RNA sequence: AAGGUAUGUAUCAAGCUUACAAG
């Protein structure tokens, strides 16, 4: 009887059935490879560390950090990995010899996000300070300084079809800025606290923003509200999106919404807990990504512990 | 026109700013190449990758002493392999803080 | 809208109305605005943007790293324009005035000329887009006034102020508790040995 | 921009510490007219962490339980570094890779403080725990040393008097 | 108010407008900007300010400050246009009732009988929200027998499971026994 | 900081060549205002001349709409503040090193980046003119300005070059009269020079000339122009359109408006496209 | 080589800077 109440799609549920314990740091962001071998992340600790996807064994833990690691992504088109971290320090870790060969400079404070162009090799990183950069891979070049906000960026995606770059800061605000001339196109003021995370579909258009009032949804050419999302009220870190429209939020105290693009309907509401040392509340999800398969979502968590989460084969969960 | 000074306003030719790796590998053939990745199955794949690494692991001396027997060595058996992360109490910091403490 | 806008060359700053905000309405499979771009028009703005931030990273490190042995420049182009402010006797028949512009060598040996030491404060910046929330709200006057938070009662301060009211001095439980304080089995030992 | 190099290694972990707790504050408290008197939750934090080092209780009452269980968080993430830096380099000065002397004698610090938390932890758990040796177990030692010492006929030391000779 | 506590007048509304424009949801601007075209004239301009002030919709407080402002300044045409458009958002009980407000003040008999079957049909068909017919029954018992017995007792379908409390039946007994004919 | 392509110069430095050949630097000289390093031009105006170089940055002259080298006006070829009292409005900038001084000029320059076309605030009021400066805009240039200076050691008599001294001689200068703004030297005479212009002589009476003989009326003035243009001073007492010399005949009440008419038409009241006719009129019953 | 014989103000020239725009 409400507006859209019939028509969500039935997603089935997630459900753990592993964990993975070795950091001695908060396990800070994830990614995984393209090539759907083997994921990777950074910590407090200091040290990115690769994982067998599979069976979940560690590879290698690779280290260089003087701090912790905020940011760890794995290239596409070409076959390193870069990392960045609270150390002002953005590398390029090579994988044909586990070893850093660009070390990227010029970010006067410490460095939060960082995210690949898919077509084009440049790379922006998105700091505290108040700017963004486009850093040239292959000269370790400044591009452009994205310099319009006023507080920390908190993160960064970027796409190829326009508007390129999306960085959404500690000022409350989104903006959506050009690639080419590095003024800003749009910016988008909602959200009464800060956005934490932006994600992109990756099927059509429409990406959507993460903050502790309102996750809210959005739609790429000028930036038009298509809808905000429900109440998932904790002040939010991640944002990932499948490819079959489901859509998980996660949060600073341990809770992780599921939802769905379409209609953005809540759909499972799973809290997860901690592992034996760590106290009550010390739950909090920092990175959560899906495999390239899409079926597996594993989260990296405040507890010192990556999280992977699976589907579950029933059909009896069934929407309201 | 006029921008920052590492474009013209500056003659200060730093070291670490110097041309080194100065051309890029793109990844080959035999790699994750975006070509060989456009159309593989991922999920097919990763189940029977993980369905195959899971299958891997598959008298009449001492009668005057007091203490006759205790009987249990630990009282089960030693072999944990837990972990706590609570850092005073985990077994790391119990094994470093009876090693060089004493 | 020019309110809002002041000055900016038609930027997308007509969020300044109420209308925009609201919830557009349901879609479902209306491919033509939702989805992407197709191939085509993705590679042309890649081709595009690259070759943009090619030539920007060219001529940057043609200015960064410029050190190295490149010709100056054919500077026979002639620039031809019309004086159009003064001429009716100004140079009697100055119609047009054609000139040769020639670049000057920079010889090199010379070190930078100008004193790049300058700082200004940073300037205004981009005029200040709507803010448009949602209706803000007041919570009460009792869980404000549980979102308060007390003083600080260190035994080290140096700040703002050591704060010494009459009570807040064990600042505790009691500074210490050890919740039965004793367990009894101390009794089943002691009297064990003094029998 | 200046790298984080060895000298300022901990003066860079506590600004982006007290960076990223601020803009937590900054968005997770709700609607109210002030934040933190401008500065007082940090207050809290580094008396946090100072009852860490020194191992009292720190139960400040009145508190709100989300900003409370953030320091809790926060002071739990800085004594996993401030730990975790004392067992690398007291390793490494074992076996002798560094010479510095500002990291010999801050890690004879850094390991006190170790050693006396852990000392009173056990300290504390043999009270609650009742005495780790049994009434029978202990009984037996009392009974063996009264048979050895009647065996030896081990007349028993007297009080020294007042004018005792030697 | 530095630039409107003195004579530049223009000043301070050529900064009013960019203030409500660029802070929308702050309450205080919109009330301190008409406030002082108050103490101006009141010319559609103040009117013009009130109307944007209302197309961001606000809640109670602002709304009925402006029906008090056209009710001010007297407008029978004026705060009837107005205030349509009020009871779309707000359907709230307390406002219903004060759509009912053409009766206590310009008795506008045929349709303030119209703004009386706008109160009945809309939400609380069977449940009434215990609220709307109390205040309903106090006008059509200023007003005489025309058709008061059937919304009380003989419209009687829409209970909350005694159709009242026990605090108003027996006064509706003696609500409706001496204020009419009274035969014999 | 600053690149360019083609400078404002004004047309007395160009010099009298159509065909003239110039140079180019990259980062030149800098600004004599605002020590910003534009890009310095140099060219030969004439056979007889010095290469007078370029100034002041384009910034700087898109400012003022002032030409590039010599500092005067691109419409007209005067002085700075004779312009902005003739327009009675001084598009203030500071004066100090940093106080506002390359704060405005840097956030001038950033919102001067579209246009590049017209002055940033002189374009509104540069319409309302041709009054008051047109009288003195000194077209037809003297090309002393491209003389090249003075020499020394003809000063001192030593100067061995003979006739190959490019710079000039016998010109000794006077030591009596040689920024930006003000105040100006020579400007003060050149207002007290356009104060105190030739008029007719003001004949000894107490205001009788209310009637004046103003003609030349030809096919421009017609009788409501001249009268509409009367009835913004006051009010009349007798018009006449006699055209047999194309003349028109007005007067005021108590003479003070026409007054001004006799400031505004000294061989000066420009309507219509013409140098009107004007000589005085009886007021003596003749 | 730095790490020690402090730095911070107020008047008084050469060093360096353009040899210019100009009734
Ligand atoms: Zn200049
Ligand atoms: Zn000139
Ligand atoms: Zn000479």
């Amino acid at each position: 009887k409400a507006p859209t109440m019939p028509k969500p799609q039935w997603h089935p549920p997630w459900k753990l059935y592993r964990v993975i314990s070795g950091h001695l740091g908060w396990v800070r962001c994830i990614a995984v490879e393209p090539g759907n071998q083997w994921f990777v992340t950074g910590s407090a600790d200091r040290t990115i560390k690769i994982w067998d996807l599979a069976s979940g064994k560690l590879k290698l833990s690779l280290t260089g950090h003087i701090s912790t690691v905020r940011g760890v992504i794995v290239s596409t088109r070409s076959p390193y990995l870069f990392s960045c971290g609270e150390d002002k320090q953005v590398k390029c870790w090579d994988l044909e010899y586990n070893k850093v060969i660009r070390h990227y400079h010029g970010h006067l404070s410490a460095v939060y996000g960082l995210d690949l162009h898919p077509t084009i090799d440049v790379l922006v990183t998105c700091s505290r300070d108040s700017t963004a950069r486009i850093w040239d891979v292959r000269t370790k070049a400044s591009v452009h300084t994205l310099s319009g906000h006023t507080n920390a960026v908190a993160t960064v995606r970027c796409q190829a079809a326009e508007p390129q770059i999306i960085t959404g800061s500690h000022d409350t605000t989104i903006r959506l800025w050009d690639l080419v001339a590095g003024k800003t196109r749009v910016t988008l003021t909602n959200h009464k606290k800060s956005v934490r995370a932006v994600v992109l579909h990756p099927r059509h258009y429409t990406f959507a923003s993460g903050s502790p009032d309102n996750i809210k949804q959005w739609k790429f050419p000028d930036g038009s509200f298509i809808q905000n999302l429900s109440g998932h009220n904790a002040i939010i870190n991640t944002l990932t999106v499948n490819s079959d429209g489901v859509l998980v939020s996660g949060a600073d105290n341990g809770t992780m919404h599921l939802w769905d693009w379409r209609t953005g309907y809540n759909f499972q509401r799973v809290h997860a807990a901690v592992q034996p040392g760590s106290l009550d509340s010390e739950s909090g999800i920092f990175a959560c990504a899906f495999d390239q398969s899409e079926s597996r979502l594993l989260t990296a968590e405040a507890d010192k512990t990556i999280k992977v989460y699976r589907e579950d084969d029933t059909a009896t969960e069934e929407t309201h | 026109k006029g921008e920052g000074d590492l474009s013209q306003l500056s003659k200060q030719y730093s070291s670490r700013d110097l041309p080194s790796h100065t051309k890029i590998k793109y990844r080959q053939t035999t790699q994750d190449a975006p070509e060989e990745v456009r159309n593989r199955d991922f999920r097919r794949e990763l189940e029977e990758r993980e369905r195959a690494a899971a299958r891997e692991k598959n008298r009449r001396w001492d009668d005057d002493v007091v203490f006759k027997n205790c009987a249990k060595g630990v009282d089960d058996q030693k072999k944990d392999k837990r972990f706590v992360n609570d850092t005073l109490r985990s077994e790391f910091h119990k094994k470093f803080m009876e090693k060089y403490i004493k | 809208d020019a309110i809002a806008r002041q000055g900016q060359s038609k930027d997308k700053v007509i969020y300044s109305k109420y209308t925009d905000l609201v919830p557009k309405e349901v879609m479902n499979a209306d491919d033509p605005d939702l989805q992407r771009p197709d191939e085509e028009a993705i590679k042309e703005i890649t081709e595009k943007t690259r070759v943009a931030l090619e030539k920007s990273v060219s001529q940057k490190v043609a200015a960064a790293m410029p050190v190295r042995a490149a010709d100056k420049l054919a500077p026979a182009q002639y620039i031809r324009y019309t004086p159009s402010q003064q001429g009716v006797a100004f140079n009697s028949g100055a119609k047009q005035r054609v000139i040769r512009m020639v670049e000057m060598q920079k010889d090199p040996m010379e070190p930078p000329r100008f004193k790049i030491n300058k700082k200004i404060p940073r300037g205004p910046p981009s005029p200040p887009a709507p803010v448009m929330h949602s209706p803000s709200r007041k919570m009460t006057v009792k869980e404000q006034q549980e979102w308060k938070i007390p003083p600080c009662i260190s035994n080290w301060k140096n700040a703002k102020g050591y704060t010494i009211p009459l009570d807040k001095r064990l600042a505790a439980d009691g500074r210490g508790l050890q919740t039965v304080h004793i367990n009894e089995n101390f009794a089943k030992l002691a009297e064990a040995l003094y029998i | 921009a200046k790298t984080v190099t060895k000298q300022r290694v901990e003066s860079h972990f506590d600004l982006e510490l007290r960076a990223a707790v601020m803009h937590d504050i900054l968005d997770m408290m709700p609607e109210g007219i002030k934040q933190n008197k401008a500065r007082t939750i940090l207050q809290h934090l580094s008396e946090a962490w100072r009852c860490w080092k020194a191992n009292i209780p720190w139960k400040v009452p009145g508190l709100p339980t989300p900003i409370e269980n953030m320091i809790l968080r926060y002071v739990k993430a800085k004594a996993d570094w401030w730990t975790n830096t004392a067992h690398y380099n007291r390793e490494r000065i074992r076996r002798g890779a560094t010479v510095d002397k500002t990291v010999c004698k801050k890690n004879l610090g850094r390991l006190t403080r170790l050693y006396l938390k852990a000392e009173q932890e056990r300290q504390h758990n043999y009270l609650k725990d009742g005495p780790y040796i049994t009434a029978e177990e202990a009984v037996a030692v009392y009974t063996t040393t009264v048979h050895w010492l009647e065996s030896r006929r081990f007349s028993p030391i007297p009080f020294p008097p007042l004018s005792y000779k030697h | 108010e530095m630039e409107m506590k003195n004579r530049q007048v223009n000043h301070a509304r050529n900064i009013w407008d960019r203030a409500i424009t660029t802070l929308p949801r702050v309450n205080q601007f919109w009330y301190k900007y008409t406030y002082m075209e108050e103490m101006l004239g009141n010319v559609a301009g103040a009117r013009q300010v009130f109307e944007r002030w209302m197309e961001w919709q606000p809640e109670e407080q602002a709304w009925h400050s402006y029906i008090n402002f056209e009710l001010r300044y007297k407008e029978v045409d004026r705060a009837r246009t107005i205030y349509e458009r009020f009871v779309l958002v707000h359907p709230d009980v307390k406002n219903w009732i004060k759509y009912a407000r053409f009766e206590e003040k310009h008795a506008y008999f045929a349709h303030a009988r119209k703004v009386y079957e706008r109160a009945v049909e809309f939400f609380g068909d069977e449940h009434m929200d215990e609220h709307l017919y109390v205040a309903f029954a106090k006008f059509e018992e200023n007003q005489k027998e025309f058709e008061r017995v059937r919304v009380i007792y003989k419209y009687a379908l829409d209970r909350i499971s005694k159709q009242d409390a026990q605090e108003l039946f027996k006064n509706y007994t003696i609500f409706e026994k001496k204020f009419g004919d009274r035969r014999g | 900081w600053e690149d360019a392509d083609f400078p404002i110069l004004c047309q007395t430095c160009l010099g009298e060549n159509p065909y003239i050949r110039m140079t180019k630097e990259k980062y030149g000289k800098e600004c004599k205002i605002c020590a910003r390093p534009f890009t310095v031009f140099r060219w030969c105006p004439g056979v007889r001349m010095r290469f007078k170089k370029t100034e002041v940055c384009q910034t700087c002259s898109k400012l003022k709409n002032v030409c590039q080298t010599c500092l005067l006006d691109l419409e007209y070829g005067l002085p700075i503040q004779v312009r902005d009292a003739g327009l009675s409005f001084k598009d203030d900038m500071p004066k100090s090193d940093v106080n506002k001084e390359y704060y405005t000029q840097n956030m001038e320059r950033e919102i001067s980046n579209s246009d590049g076309t017209r002055p940033v605030g002189m374009l509104g009021k540069a319409t309302s003119t041709s009054d008051m400066l047109l009288k003195l805009a000194r077209t037809t240039p003297y090309y002393k300005r491209n003389r090249p200076h003075i020499c020394s050691f003809w000063v001192k008599g030593e100067c061995k070059r003979g006739e190959e001294c490019p710079y000039r001689h016998e010109k000794p200068t006077d030591p009596d009269d040689p920024r930006y703004y003000g105040i100006n030297d020579p400007v003060a005479d050149k207002l007290l020079k356009r104060a105190s212009t030739m008029p007719r002589l003001d004949p000894p009476e107490d205001k009788t000339i209310t009637t004046l003989y103003v003609g030349g009326l030809g096919d421009t003035i017609t009788e409501t122009d001249l009268r509409n243009h009367f009835y913004q001073f006051g009010e009349i007492r007798t018009i006449t359109v006699v055209q047999r010399q194309q003349c028109a005949f007005i007067q005021f009440a108590t003479r003070q408006a026409a007054e001004v008419a006799a400031e505004k038409s000294f061989n000066k009241l420009i309507v219509n496209g013409r140098r009107l006719n004007v000589k005085w009129g009886r007021s003596q019953a003749a």
